[PDB]
């Protein structure tokens, strides 16, 4: 058992066609698996935007994504225009709406569209809220 | 050893050998039936 | 009924007459011991006789079989009679022949419980509340046939919320609080 | 055995076991292939 | 008797841990770093040779920190907890960097 | 001794005793009602027909204890296995 | 721009009918019209015919093919439509009941009971069509899973679909509530056209590219379409594309159900978790200028990882003169999305353009934190960020003081690290991941980092050394040694070195006085982490966790000095001089196993002969157990007396210092090397006979030689023989096949806690709640940190104390809780809020503060802070009396200023340390899977062999109370004084049988009748504890009843003084000698009274408790029962009885049922592990929290979400919210983290906003 037959670095490199990850293999220049385990781990410490973006998508890699927002379909675009086709077709003037999601979370639910459910996002509308002045607190003990 | 707290103590349970990290993958009717 | 569970249930025909006397009492074992009992069986109907030591005052029970019910007030009668069924039903005067196989009362694993009054129960649900707007907490949740709630029941005192007193190894006692829901 | 199991030999006990060499794979090997060798031999010739 | 309970919770309310001035110098931070207008007093050419934890720390101090929270159904800026509690964090957190070479 | 019985609702006999201990599992074997005695026996006591009949609860069970005792009396034995000495065996294992 | 909820439900035909795109052939010039053209979306090396976009930035259109006429069935719901056909007559196509088409009865008001019962009634009805339209028999339709049709079971007559779609589709819509349909029927069915999924699902499969499974299981679908086929090949095409596992077995065939086949579900393997870029993975190793706040990286790593500068208006120039210098690796250009590899010389200048809110990524800097750690991660500290330090070699150098708190050692060890640098990560990292902040346990308080091996005997060595020069104490001392002061003296010792090493002046009884050790001598507890007494938990406790870092890592250094000046090593000399004690020892062995053999040998030839009745098994094992133990014992005191001796004789031997300062070395251990090796176990008890009656053919058949079946005599020094060897090994080899069934078990068991608790979280009132309810008012019975808590001793009242009648009030009101586990134990332990002792020091009673003005302030502070902190509602009376207890006068005297400190650090922690958000949940459950795990891989429990029924201790009790599982035996206690009621049950619930009690069966033939004798001595009716009479009552009983037996009698005879004789007559029904030999055969067995079961029922004693000073004698005995019926006609009065969970919660409650969860989740652990109450207390809080109990393999009560479920590992949650069209919220962690959304846990608890008001004040 040797050192430098264990070794293993990455800072870029290939990925996986179908869910566009970071592929697997040291003699191929894959990357260390993060587990759930450690997402666990992580989430114990309370470090909540550290997971968010370690489970995320490199912002490298961002892109316009709309959605529809009423048969949940990525609506696509013609000539330059958001268009969903399937509610085009049927006389609708539905709201596109973008989202930032993973590729993988797209292809789960195309594929569960595949098998007849059908998904349906919303998204929260509150109204606007106002800064009010607030009057002073101590909270220290009367010794 | 000595006892200062003995109703306070706390035990340690950490096993002395752990598994090395795991390696790169790299008719004649003569049986039995076993019923 | 037979000749022995009776002995069972003449116990919590007690920790009942406490009930009756101050609905805002907290129960547990130790009530027994301001309370004796005189028991007299018979196959058609029993009589337990229950007595208030300080006070001398006496509460005369009519335990009957659920199949042959001949109830008639006598003197300084419950004003009820005691009903001892062969499965669970609703009813805070009828207990399952499954609640009397033991002598309940006095197990270790008897809880100890009291009923909040309009201001406790004012205090606990503006503490439930989260501060944003109406939206609040729920406390959990207990049967409506449990035998607490059978010895907790006054007849124009609903009740919603009961309090728990629990053992507790490090601290000793600790409190609890839950809420009853109805069964069908 | 039905009446004292613990002093039968057991089916995990090596007494009753026997063990195969390098030979023995391939004897059993060639028999079974000579076997469906005939026997592809014999529906051949009932075919024709 | 809901009145004093809700003032006692009301008052509660303005105590602070590690978690939320964490997310308020995170928030801070990175929108610092991403090219934001730093709101201290006395802002010149010479604010921008400083460090930006120096920065967003003054900020803080002296009330100019633009980040509000929302904690029990009310909107607080990073002045309206406990006094105390602040510098008793701060002090802290401010060891421990100087210990990362960050402060 | 009151009526307790068995269903088949592990255990470790000496499968000399399991036959018989799995056999009277199956209530198929037994009769819906008791099959009295005929064969006489006994001859020389009539306390058999105090208890043979009528007696069915605690007064059975005494008559028969007494009916046991009183054999054992003329036999001349102590008749109460409270009194009779168990041999100790410390004696052959109290060495170190 | 907030996904804030998420609807399922069921595709509309319609909709499936709204695209432009049609599949017709199976094949074609181009593929235009087949399962493979390009309008469906991008490929390899080509645009979209579409939207005419390449494949990253085509998602893919649908398509649909024509099926002419014939309707298909749902493969997923293929089960939904026959529950629909119960409620239905097919015939005439009307429900199965009549009340419902009722005018009388209007069901919009009426809903619950009133529906359930109604459905009740129309699924019971079950009988030929009430109505007279058709009058005909209600049939049973069934999938036949063989022929892709329904088919009755009645006839094997295949009903068409169609048939079976216009009977549902006819259902009215006011009927469906009863029914439970939420759409439409005709949604479960495909009519006029199917859908053809895009190509984002099913790209071609590389390595010529082969085909896609999916793309081939979809043109086989085409193929049978425009043939205008039968509606069994098409069914059968789209089930074996949709799902095979319909109608097949096999579970290999890839389809649309393999994203949620199992363990290998997408959700689980690629959204949950995933490989990163910027990460690496190496062999660890010790450094010493590491300290535990960094980490040392290789340069093979340091020149590949990379990290990320922001360009702004403080950062701009930096980055000019980086490109200037040819150090800029990357640059992204954000206005664009543009990533580009800025080459050394082979780029352009001009492509940069340095735009605010860009970055550039440049090789990795020293002090920037990274994330590392080991696996498995079993608990928090696995995983730490730490800050970067250059080193040398290959392997990632970590500093030994956080090797325990990894489970690390360095024989082969890897460790792994990733780099996030996101600038609220960054953040998040320096604070709240840094090791600094992790010092104290979570649970029990003690710190996770410390000393480990030769340091500690450095240690002890270090406070033992006298005669010191200041010469030689600044060579031991250092580069801490500058401000070391040589007050006046010239000689110094060890606790001096101590002394200055601990820079404070505080006191602690047992430890520390005026800032000076006064205990005998320093040990493990004082300097290794975990432990009780550790002086940096002491100094942490005082100021705070950096004093506690510091003390930790100066030590440390003058530990190694210590070991550097003056050395240390074990030899051969010092464990075995010379052999005169192991010869003595020896011979001791020899003549003692001599002896207990004799011992057996004149048992046995007495038995032999007709002296004494033999033993039973059991008890001649027992016999001869004890005697082996005792020589054991006498081993074990022969050895610490030579421990004692050796000490005394020679004082500086390196073994009895390991010994002393307590690392490893015990009487046991050198009993082994020394002495003897004992009895060798499995399962508790001796190898097994196996042929013979042996083990070995070394010894003769039916052997009772002790050393035959596994006691060894000898030593590891003298050597083991081979059988010895054999029985040594065969333990060895057990131990590891448990320890790898185990490891694969405690994996599912963690995980499945794990899931279950994950979303329990404190509230921003100090509170204990998960989604919705409510758990617990007081987070840590404090509202304060749970490392900040300190368990203090419990003093009991007492008459010689001031306030004595107020501390006696406070007992009689809490003492309900500190007599447990059945009243015979009494609790030693409370919790106090901060660890108040070190801050307490006495006075001279003149300058102390007044009796009453302590009183005062004392009960003042607890009720201000029972109203204001607690909100009149929880109860902290066991910090008063703490108060009150351990600050009496008469125990010690303090001045005003010591009292008004200690009040305001009480104020401080109820401020400023226990904050919202805080994951109390999931803490919990790993401090409980970490424990047991461990536990279970290092063979801490050791099996034992008793005579009556016992709970067990270990993983697999545990598992058992988590499940829940129904219909089982529960170990039913009793315990009372009166010993008659406990003796009653007894006798008629013990199992006995003839066959036990050794009879001497004989059988002869007489004219007429048969003859049969049982002679039973009367020792083993003594022994077995019944009477003579209970014999013959069992014989009758089995006769009486028996079905091969015609006619019988019976009597009985005194045979002698010690036996008698059952004596019975029997004629046999037909036929005879048959049914004789199978009444010979079972009539040993089947005379037997009680419950069948293989533990007798004896009765104990024992002492308990009704308070701290009064005691009681009770008598205790267990028995297993399904449930507590037979025990109803016992008189069982005053006896107390403890049943099991199910029983519990049947008879006396939910809450009796949750405090039997807690106790016994806390007692399968062990002795010695109270502190673990705390966690138990939560999870049984969480098993009933709703008004039943409820497993943690089941979502039942809970009202997780349809993503939480499909985590879980539900595989079906999705289908049957569709089916119902669930609409759900996103909070949950696997909610959001599908999403992309920040968890509210921790800091993603609060939501942050930003104030423009001061900004657009400001005018240039
Ligand atoms: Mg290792
Ligand atoms: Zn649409
Ligand atoms: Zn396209
Ligand atoms: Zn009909």
């Amino acid at each position: 058992h040797l050192t430098q037959d264990k070794a293993t670095v990455r800072c870029r490199g290939k990925k996986t066609k179908l869910i566009r990850q970071a592929n697997e293999g040291r003699k191929r220049g894959g990357g260390i698996k993060f587990g759930e385990m450690e997402r666990d781990c992580l989430i114990a410490h309370g470090a909540a935007n550290t997971i968010t973006e370690v489970l995320k998508d490199s912002e490298e890699d961002y892109q316009d994504v709309y959605v529809c927002e009423n048969c949940g379909d990525i609506a696509a675009q013609i000539k330059g225009i958001n268009t969903c086709l399937r509610c085009s077709k049927l006389n609708l003037s539905p709201l596109l709406t973008k989202i930032d999601t993973t590729h993988v979370s797209k292809v789960f639910l195309t594929q569960m569209n595949a098998r007849g459910v059908k998904v349906k996002l919303d998204f929260e509308r509150r109204p606007p809220s106002f800064y009010k002045p607030l009057d002073k607190v101590d909270l220290k003990p009367s010794f | 050893t000595q006892s200062i707290h003995e109703n306070k103590e706390i035990t340690e349970i950490l096993p002395d050998n752990n598994p090395s990290p795991p390696e790169s993958p790299e008719d004649r009717n003569d049986e039995p039936p076993e019923d | 009924m037979n000749q022995y569970n009776v002995k069972y249930l003449a116990k919590i025909l007690c920790l009942k007459t406490e009930i009756a006397r101050d609905p805002y009492a907290v129960i547990n074992r130790n009530v027994l011991l301001r309370y004796t009992t005189d028991i007299e069986y018979n196959d058609l109907v029993t009589l337990i006789t229950v007595r208030h030591k300080i006070d001398s005052m006496k509460t005369v029970f009519q335990v009957f079989n659920e199949s042959s019910i001949n109830y008639t007030p006598v003197d300084d009668d419950y004003g009820e009679p005691i009903i001892i069924t062969s499965y669970l039903q609703k009813g805070h005067n009828k207990f399952p022949v499954n609640f009397l196989y033991i002598d309940v009362v006095i197990s270790d694993l008897f809880p100890s419980f009291v009923r909040l009054d309009t201001t406790e129960t004012n205090i606990v649900n503006s503490v439930l509340q989260t501060g944003d707007g109406k939206k609040t907490l729920r406390l959990p949740k207990m049967l409506e046939t449990e035998i607490v709630v059978k010895i907790l029941y006054r007849p124009n005192i609903p009740l919603k919320i009961v309090r728990f007193f629990r053992n507790n190894m490090v601290t000793g006692v600790e409190i609890a609080d839950r809420s009853v829901i109805s069964v069908a | 055995c039905i009446f004292h199991t613990s002093r039968y030999p057991d089916r995990d006990s090596m007494v009753c076991h026997r063990i195969l060499t390098y030979g023995k794979y391939f004897e059993t090997l060639a028999h079974d292939e000579l076997e469906n060798y005939i026997g592809n031999i014999r529906n051949d010739i009932m075919n024709n | 008797i809901g009145n004093h309970i809700s003032a006692l919770k009301r008052r509660y309310t303005r105590r602070i841990s590690l978690f939320e001035i964490a997310g308020i110098i995170a928030e801070s931070y990175n929108l610092l770093q991403r090219g934001r207008l730093p709101l201290v007093s006395e802002f010149s050419d010479e604010t921008m040779k400083q460090n930006m934890l120096h920065v967003i720390i003054q900020e803080i101090e002296e009330g100019s920190c633009p980040i509000v929270i929302e904690k029990n159904g009310e909107l607080l800026s990073v002045n309206d907890f406990d006094k105390d509690g602040l510098k008793f964090h701060l002090d802290y957190i401010i060891k421990i960097w100087k210990l990362q070479k960050r402060y | 001794i009151k009526n307790i019985g068995n269903t088949k609702s592990e255990t470790k006999f000496e499968s000399k005793n399991n036959i018989g201990i799995e056999y009277s599992k199956d209530s198929r074997n037994k009769l819906s009602y008791r099959n009295k005695p005929s064969i006489a026996t006994n001859l020389e006591y009539k306390t058999l027909c105090d208890m043979i009949k009528g007696t069915s609860g605690t007064e059975k069970e005494f008559l028969r204890y007494l009916l046991f005792g009183i054999k054992c009396i003329k036999k001349g034995v102590e008749y109460n296995i409270d009194k009779i000495k168990d041999v100790s065996y410390n004696d052959y294992f109290n060495v170190l | 721009a907030v996904i804030s909820k998420v609807t399922y439900s069921l595709y509309d035909q319609k909709e499936i009918n709204a695209t432009d795109i049609i599949i017709s052939h199976v094949k074609n010039d181009d593929d235009i019209g087949t399962v493979k053209d390009g309008r469906l979306g991008a490929m390899d090396g080509a645009l979209c015919k579409t939207c005419g976009k390449t494949e990253l930035e085509c998602f893919g259109h649908w398509g649909k093919v024509s099926i002419y006429k014939t309707h298909i069935v749902k493969p997923e719901f293929i089960s939904e439509i026959i529950r629909l056909l119960n409620h239905i007559c097919i015939h005439c196509g009307l429900l199965r009941s009549r009340e419902p088409y009722s005018d009388d009865i209007n069901l919009k008001e009426l809903s619950g009971h009133a529906l359930r019962r109604l459905k009740d009634k129309i699924l019971s009805k079950k009988k030929s069509c009430w109505n007279s339209e058709c009058m005909q028999p209600y049939q049973k339709i069934t999938f036949s899973k063989k022929k892709v049709c329904f088919v009755n079971k009645l006839d094997d007559i295949n009903v068409p679909n169609s048939l079976i779609y216009q009977k549902l589709i006819s259902i009215h819509e006011k009927f469906w509530p009863l029914l439970e349909i939420h759409q439409y029927p005709a949604n479960l069915f495909y009519t006029d056209y199917f859908p053809i999924p895009p190509l984002i699902i099913r790209p071609a499969i590389s390595f010529p590219k082969e085909t896609n499974e999916l793309t081939y299981l979809l043109g086989m679908i085409v193929k049978n379409c425009n043939l205008n086929a039968d509606e069994q090949v098409i069914q059968k095409a789209v089930i074996e594309y949709d799902d095979i596992k319909i109608i097949s077995n096999n579970t290999t065939s890839i389809n649309l159900s393999y994203i949620t086949s199992g363990k290998n579900n997408m959700i689980r393997s690629y959204i949950v978790a995933r490989r990163k870029d910027q990460t690496a993975r190496s062999v660890i190793g010790p450094s010493t200028s590491i300290t535990v706040n960094e980490v040392g990286m290789p340069a093979y790593i340091r020149n590949t990882l990379t990290e990320k500068i922001f360009v702004n208006a403080f950062t701009v120039d930096k980055v000019k003169q980086l490109l200037a210098s040819n150090q800029v690796k990357f640059y992204f250009n954000k206005r664009l999305n543009q990533l580009t590899r800025i080459r050394q010389g082979k780029f352009i200048k001009n492509k940069i353009h340095l735009l605010p809110g860009d970055w550039v990524e440049v090789a990795v800097q020293e002090y920037t934190s990274i994330i590392f750690g080991r696996q498995p991660s079993l608990h928090r500290y696995n995983v730490i960020a730490s800050s970067i330090r250059a080193t040398e070699g290959d392997t990632i150098k970590i500093s030994p003081g956080i090797a325990n708190s990894q489970n690390a050692d360095f024989d082969g060890d890897e460790e792994w690290m990733i780099l996030e640098q996101n600038p609220k990560a960054v953040i998040e990292q320096s604070i709240l991941m840094y090791p600094t902040t992790l010092l104290k346990h979570d649970i029990h308080g003690a710190p996770v980092y410390g000393s480990i091996q030769d340091e500690i005997v450095a240690a002890y060595s270090l406070f033992r050394i006298q005669d010191l020069c200041l010469d030689e104490v600044l060579n031991i001392l250092g580069k801490y040694g500058r401000e070391f002061d040589p007050k006046g003296k010239c000689k110094f010792s060890g606790k001096d070195i101590y002394t200055y090493l601990i820079g404070e002046k505080i006191n602690y009884p047992g430890l520390l006085k005026d800032g000076e050790i006064i205990a005998n001598d320093v040990d493990s507890n004082f300097v290794v982490a975990m432990r009780h007494l550790s002086l940096a938990g002491l100094l942490s406790d005082h100021k705070s966790n950096v004093e506690g870092i510091n003390f930790i890592i100066k030590s440390s250094y003058v530990f190694k000095r210590y070991l550097s000046i003056y050395g240390f090593g074990v030899t051969f000399k010092d464990l075995r001089p010379n052999s005169t004690f192991t010869n003595k020892l020896e011979a001791i062995n020899v003549e003692k196993i001599e002896l207990i053999k004799e011992a057996y040998a004149k048992y046995l030839n007495d038995v032999r002969d007709g002296k004494i009745v033999p033993l039973s098994k059991a008890l001649e094992a027992d016999y001869v157990e004890s005697m082996l133990s005792n020589l054991t014992n006498l081993n074990i005191r022969e050895i610490e007396e030579h421990m004692r001796q050796t000490l005394i004789d020679d004082p500086d031997n390196n073994l009895l210092k390991m010994a002393k300062a307590g690392y490893k070395v015990n009487p046991t251990e050198l009993m082994y090397i020394l002495g003897t090796y004992g009895q060798q176990r499995i399962d508790g008890e001796p190898a097994e006979t196996r042929v013979l009656g042996r083990v070995l053919p070394y010894y003769l058949p039916d052997s009772k030689d002790p050393e035959g079946r596994g006691y060894i005599l000898n030593s590891l020094t003298k050597g083991l023989t081979g059988s010895q060897y054999y029985f040594s090994m065969l333990v060895a080899r057990s131990q590891s096949t448990d320890i790898v069934c185990e490891t694969s078990r405690t994996g599912t068991l963690a995980r499945k806690i794990i899931k279950k608790m994950e979303d329990m979280v404190v509230d921003g009132y100090g509170q204990v709640v998960i989604g919705n309810t409510l758990i617990k008012y007081a987070a840590n019975y404090t509202k304060i940190l749970g490392s900040v808590c300190k368990p203090v001793d419990l003093i009991y009242p007492d008459e010689s104390m001031t306030w004595y009648l107020e501390i006696s009030a406070l007992w009689n009101k809490i003492k309900q809780g500190f007599v447990y586990s059945q009243k015979q134990k009494l609790a030693k332990k409370t919790l106090a809020p901060f660890n108040f002792l070190v801050f307490v020091k006495p006075t001279t009673e003149d300058n102390a503060i007044k009796v009453k003005d302590l009183y005062d302030m004392i009960h003042n502070v607890i009720d201000d802070v029972r109203e204001k902190y607690f909100f009149t509602v929880s109860n902290i009376d066991f910090m008063e009396y703490i108060f009150l207890t351990h600050l009496n006068p008469s125990r010690i005297r303090i001045t005003k200023e010591t009292a008004i400190t200690i009040f305001e650090k009480f104020y401080e922690k109820l401020n400023y340390t226990l904050g919202g958000g805080t994951p109390i949940g999931i803490i919990s459950a790993q401090v409980l899977s970490e424990k047991f795990t461990q536990q279970a891989l290092s063979s801490f429990h050791t099996t034992e062999k008793s005579g009556a029924v016992k709970q067990k201790l270990g993983f697999n009790e545990f598992n058992n109370l988590t499940n829940l599982s129904k219909n089982k035996t529960e170990i039913i206690t009793l315990v009372s004084d009166d010993i008659s009621k406990l003796q009653s049950v007894k006798i008629n619930f013990e199992f006995v049988c003839l066959g036990e009690l050794n009879p001497n069966i004989t059988l002869r033939k007489e004219t007429d009748k048969y003859v049969v004798d049982i002679i039973v001595n009367r020792l083993y009716i003594k022994r077995a504890e019944i009477t003579e009479l209970v014999v013959e009552y069992m014989i009758e009983r089995f006769i009486s009843f028996s079905v091969i037996v015609k006619e019988w009698g019976m009597e009985t005879f005194i045979e002698d003084e010690d036996n008698i004789r059952f004596t019975v007559y029997l004629n046999f029904v037909e036929p005879e000698e048959l049914n004789l030999s199978k009444f010979m055969m079972v009539l040993p067995g089947a005379a037997n009274k009680g419950k069948i079961s293989k533990f007798k029922i004896p009765i104990s004693d024992y002492t308990g408790y009704d308070d701290f000073n009064q005691t009681k004698k009770l008598n205790k005995m267990t028995v297993e029962l399904m449930n507590l019926k037979e025990l109803g006609s016992f008189d069982l009065e005053n006896v107390n009885v403890y049943p099991g969970v199910w029983n519990t919660y049947d008879i006396f409650g939910i809450e009796a049922a949750r405090e039997y969860l807690c106790e016994a989740m806390l007692n399968t652990y062990g002795e010695g592990f109270d502190y673990l109450y705390q966690p138990c207390d939560l999870l049984a809080s969480l098993l009933c929290a709703s008004y039943e109990p409820e497993s943690v393999n089941k979502f039942k009560f809970g009202a997780a979400s349809t993503l939480k479920r499909a985590t879980f590992g539900d595989n079906k949650a999705l289908l049957n919210a569709a089916l119902h069209k669930k609409s759900e919220p996103i909070n949950d962690n696997s909610s959001c983290h599908f999403f992309s959304k920040v968890p509210n846990i921790g800091t993603g608890y609060y939501k942050y906003f930003i104030d423009l008001g001061l900004l657009m004040r400001m005018e240039r």
